[PDB]
RNA sequence: ACACAUGCUACAAUGGCCGGUACAAAGGGCUGCGAUGCCGUGAGGUGGAGCGAAUCCUUUCAAAGCCGGUCUCAGUUCGGAUCGGGGUCUGCAACUCGACCCCGUGAAGUCGGAGUCGCUAGUAAUCGCAGAUCAGCAACGCUGCGGUGAAUACGUUCCCG
């Protein structure tokens, strides 16, 4: 397979219409995913030493790529912390990983969610890059559904170079994946 | 990509009930998923039934019809 | 197995499965386990998925679940709250609201206790 | 539901106030119908006793009797 | 916001739910009791047989019982409170404040601290039935009727009169 799926749909047709409906006229300013991180919970540290692998082996399977734990910069007193404990590992996609990881949860993971109604297209950052929230777990077919004791949240995110907001919602909107005015 | 550590990253064939498939690499080591999910949203439908939902001043004249 | 969003159990007969989800319990199972054909002495473990196509789609078209009674409740609920009801005052207070005693019992409504 | 409560008294001075298109505070004694959605509108001055609570009716208060749109208890308890 | 008191339903397998089947006693009835039949899923609707009643109606009356199937010890096919929708009947009128039925909803509760109460044989325990009051019902109450039916009492030292 020369191109990932929803990049085969990407390199010819969400490019073209993305030049019809934004005159930049410059090619290669059009715009497109960069990265998806996905962000690991847990707040469990300090309280259960346990869990952290728990997470380590989440983000692994939901895709495949050995997350990297990522630790405290700094022990802050109420929410038990301590400087270098392990509080959720991250994983960066990007590229074969990257867009088999999107075509798969898209025609996966968001149907499934007990009513889904939509994600909104608000939750952009300044410049174009999209966040929303997987409460439970189990969205995924990977995961066998009792493998999985206590659900573990995530937040993922799709980083794209759009100059804009509504940049992003335009390839965002044209590329499969859901909103609701 | 480092080279012990990262789990198996197979091709997989996934099917839906009406048969619509798909082809992806994937981690499952089954090679195929059998799911009851398409490409064939709800929410279109689901947010009109739900828009459908309200309005009860007609169901009141619905009880008596008069 | 999976259904209209309610995780079914290992090992239970299918008019105790259907009861599990908001909007079903002991006759709608009686009447849904009559109407489309499954007997209702299968396990859960021995389910169809083609058996879950067709009763999925007979108990999403001809009867709500889920999200639409809970919304519906809900909104039902808050209508009269909205409005000014007696039975929104009980509903404000914390009250039991078919105007039964509250003199000595209806603790369940008021829930756990707090003695003076 | 072979019929349901009308207020007679109510009825006739409902439809006066309706045909003239003129709207006026009611003092009402009655608090047992909220009949027809011909009585949309209209405010009326329910009457638990001892004084008189304006009540205007929309839509939704079509199918709730009318005297409890004003409580007759008082409670606080400190 | 509470605290007491008498009751009822429970916390399950000596049990729950579905099917088949056997046995009571007493009672109640005129602008009352109201059958077969037909319409409902069911409260009930339509209709009026027949009775001022050892006759007719309350079905020939019960339920627990027995035979069978299913459930496999679980906050569950236990438990029904609560809440939403949808109804029926009574009444001029079911909002504050009626009962009943249908669909959903499905909480506390794993035999209960100090204590304390009842009962010595058709008794306790458990199971339905009728009545008075009453248009309707807060009836789980009260007064009665019958069904199935135990254990223990060595004995006056101790508590109570």
């Amino acid at each position: 397979k020369a191109l990932p799926r929803l990049k085969q749909r990407y390199r010819e047709e969400i490019r073209e219409a993305l030049q019809q409906e934004f005159n930049y006229a410059n090619v290669m300013q059009i715009p497109g995913v960069v990265k998806v991180v996905v962000n690991m919970g847990v707040g469990d540290a300090a309280r259960d030493a346990k869990l952290i692998n728990g997470a380590i082996n989440d983000l692994a399977l939901i895709t495949g790529q050995k997350p990297e734990v990522r630790r405290a910069r700094k022990s802050i007193a109420q929410f038990k912390l301590r400087e270098g404990m392990p509080i959720g590992a991250r994983v960066t996609l990007r590229g074969d990983r990257m867009w088999e990881f999107l075509d798969r949860l898209i025609s996966i993971a968001l149907p499934r969610i007990r009513d889904f109604r939509g994600l909104s297209p608000k939750q952009f950052d300044g410049t174009g890059n999209y966040t929303f929230g997987l409460n439970e777990q189990s969205m995924f077919h990977e995961i066998d559904v009792d493998s999985i004791d206590r659900p573990r949240g995530m937040d993922i995110t799709v980083v794209t170079t759009a100059t804009n907001d509504a940049e992003g919602r335009a390839l965002l909107r044209a590329l499969g994946f859901p909103f609701k005015e | 990509m480092k080279t012990g550590i990262h789990p198996e990253y197979v091709d997989t064939t996934v099917q839906c009930g009406c048969g619509h498939s798909f082809t992806t690499r994937s981690t499952k080591q089954s090679g195929t998923i059998v799911v009851e999910v398409c490409s064939q949203c709800h929410p279109f439908y689901t947010g009109k039934q739900k828009i459908l939902d309200s309005g009860g001043r007609v169901a009141r004249f619905e009880k008596r019809y008069g | 197995a999976r259904l209209v969003g309610v995780d079914l159990p290992r090992d239970k007969r299918m008019e105790i499965a259907l009861t599990y989800i908001y909007g079903i319990g002991r006759t709608r199972s009686n009447e849904i386990l009559a109407a489309t054909g499954i007997d209702k002495n299968m396990r859960t473990k021995d389910l169809t998925d083609d058996q879950v196509t067709v009763l999925r789609d007979y108990i999403e078209g001809n009867l709500k679940v889920e999200g639409d009674l809970r919304r519906e409740v809900q909104a039902d609920i808050r209508r009269k709250i909205e409005i000014g009801c007696y039975q929104g005052l009980r509903h404000r207070r914390g009250l039991p609201v078919r105007g039964q005693r509250t003199k000595t019992n209806a603790r369940t409504r008021k829930g756990p206790k707090r003695t003076i | 539901k072979k019929g349901p409560f009308v207020d007679d008294h109510l009825l006739k001075k409902v439809d006066v106030q309706n045909e003239k298109n003129t709207k006026q505070v009611i003092k009402t004694w009655s608090r047992r119908s909220t009949i027809i959605p011909d009585f949309i509108g209209h405010t009326f001055a329910v009457h638990d006793g001892r004084k008189h609570v304006p009540v205007f009716v929309t839509e939704a208060m079509v199918g709730h009797k009318l005297g409890e749109f004003a409580p007759t208890r008082t409670f606080k308890g400190h």
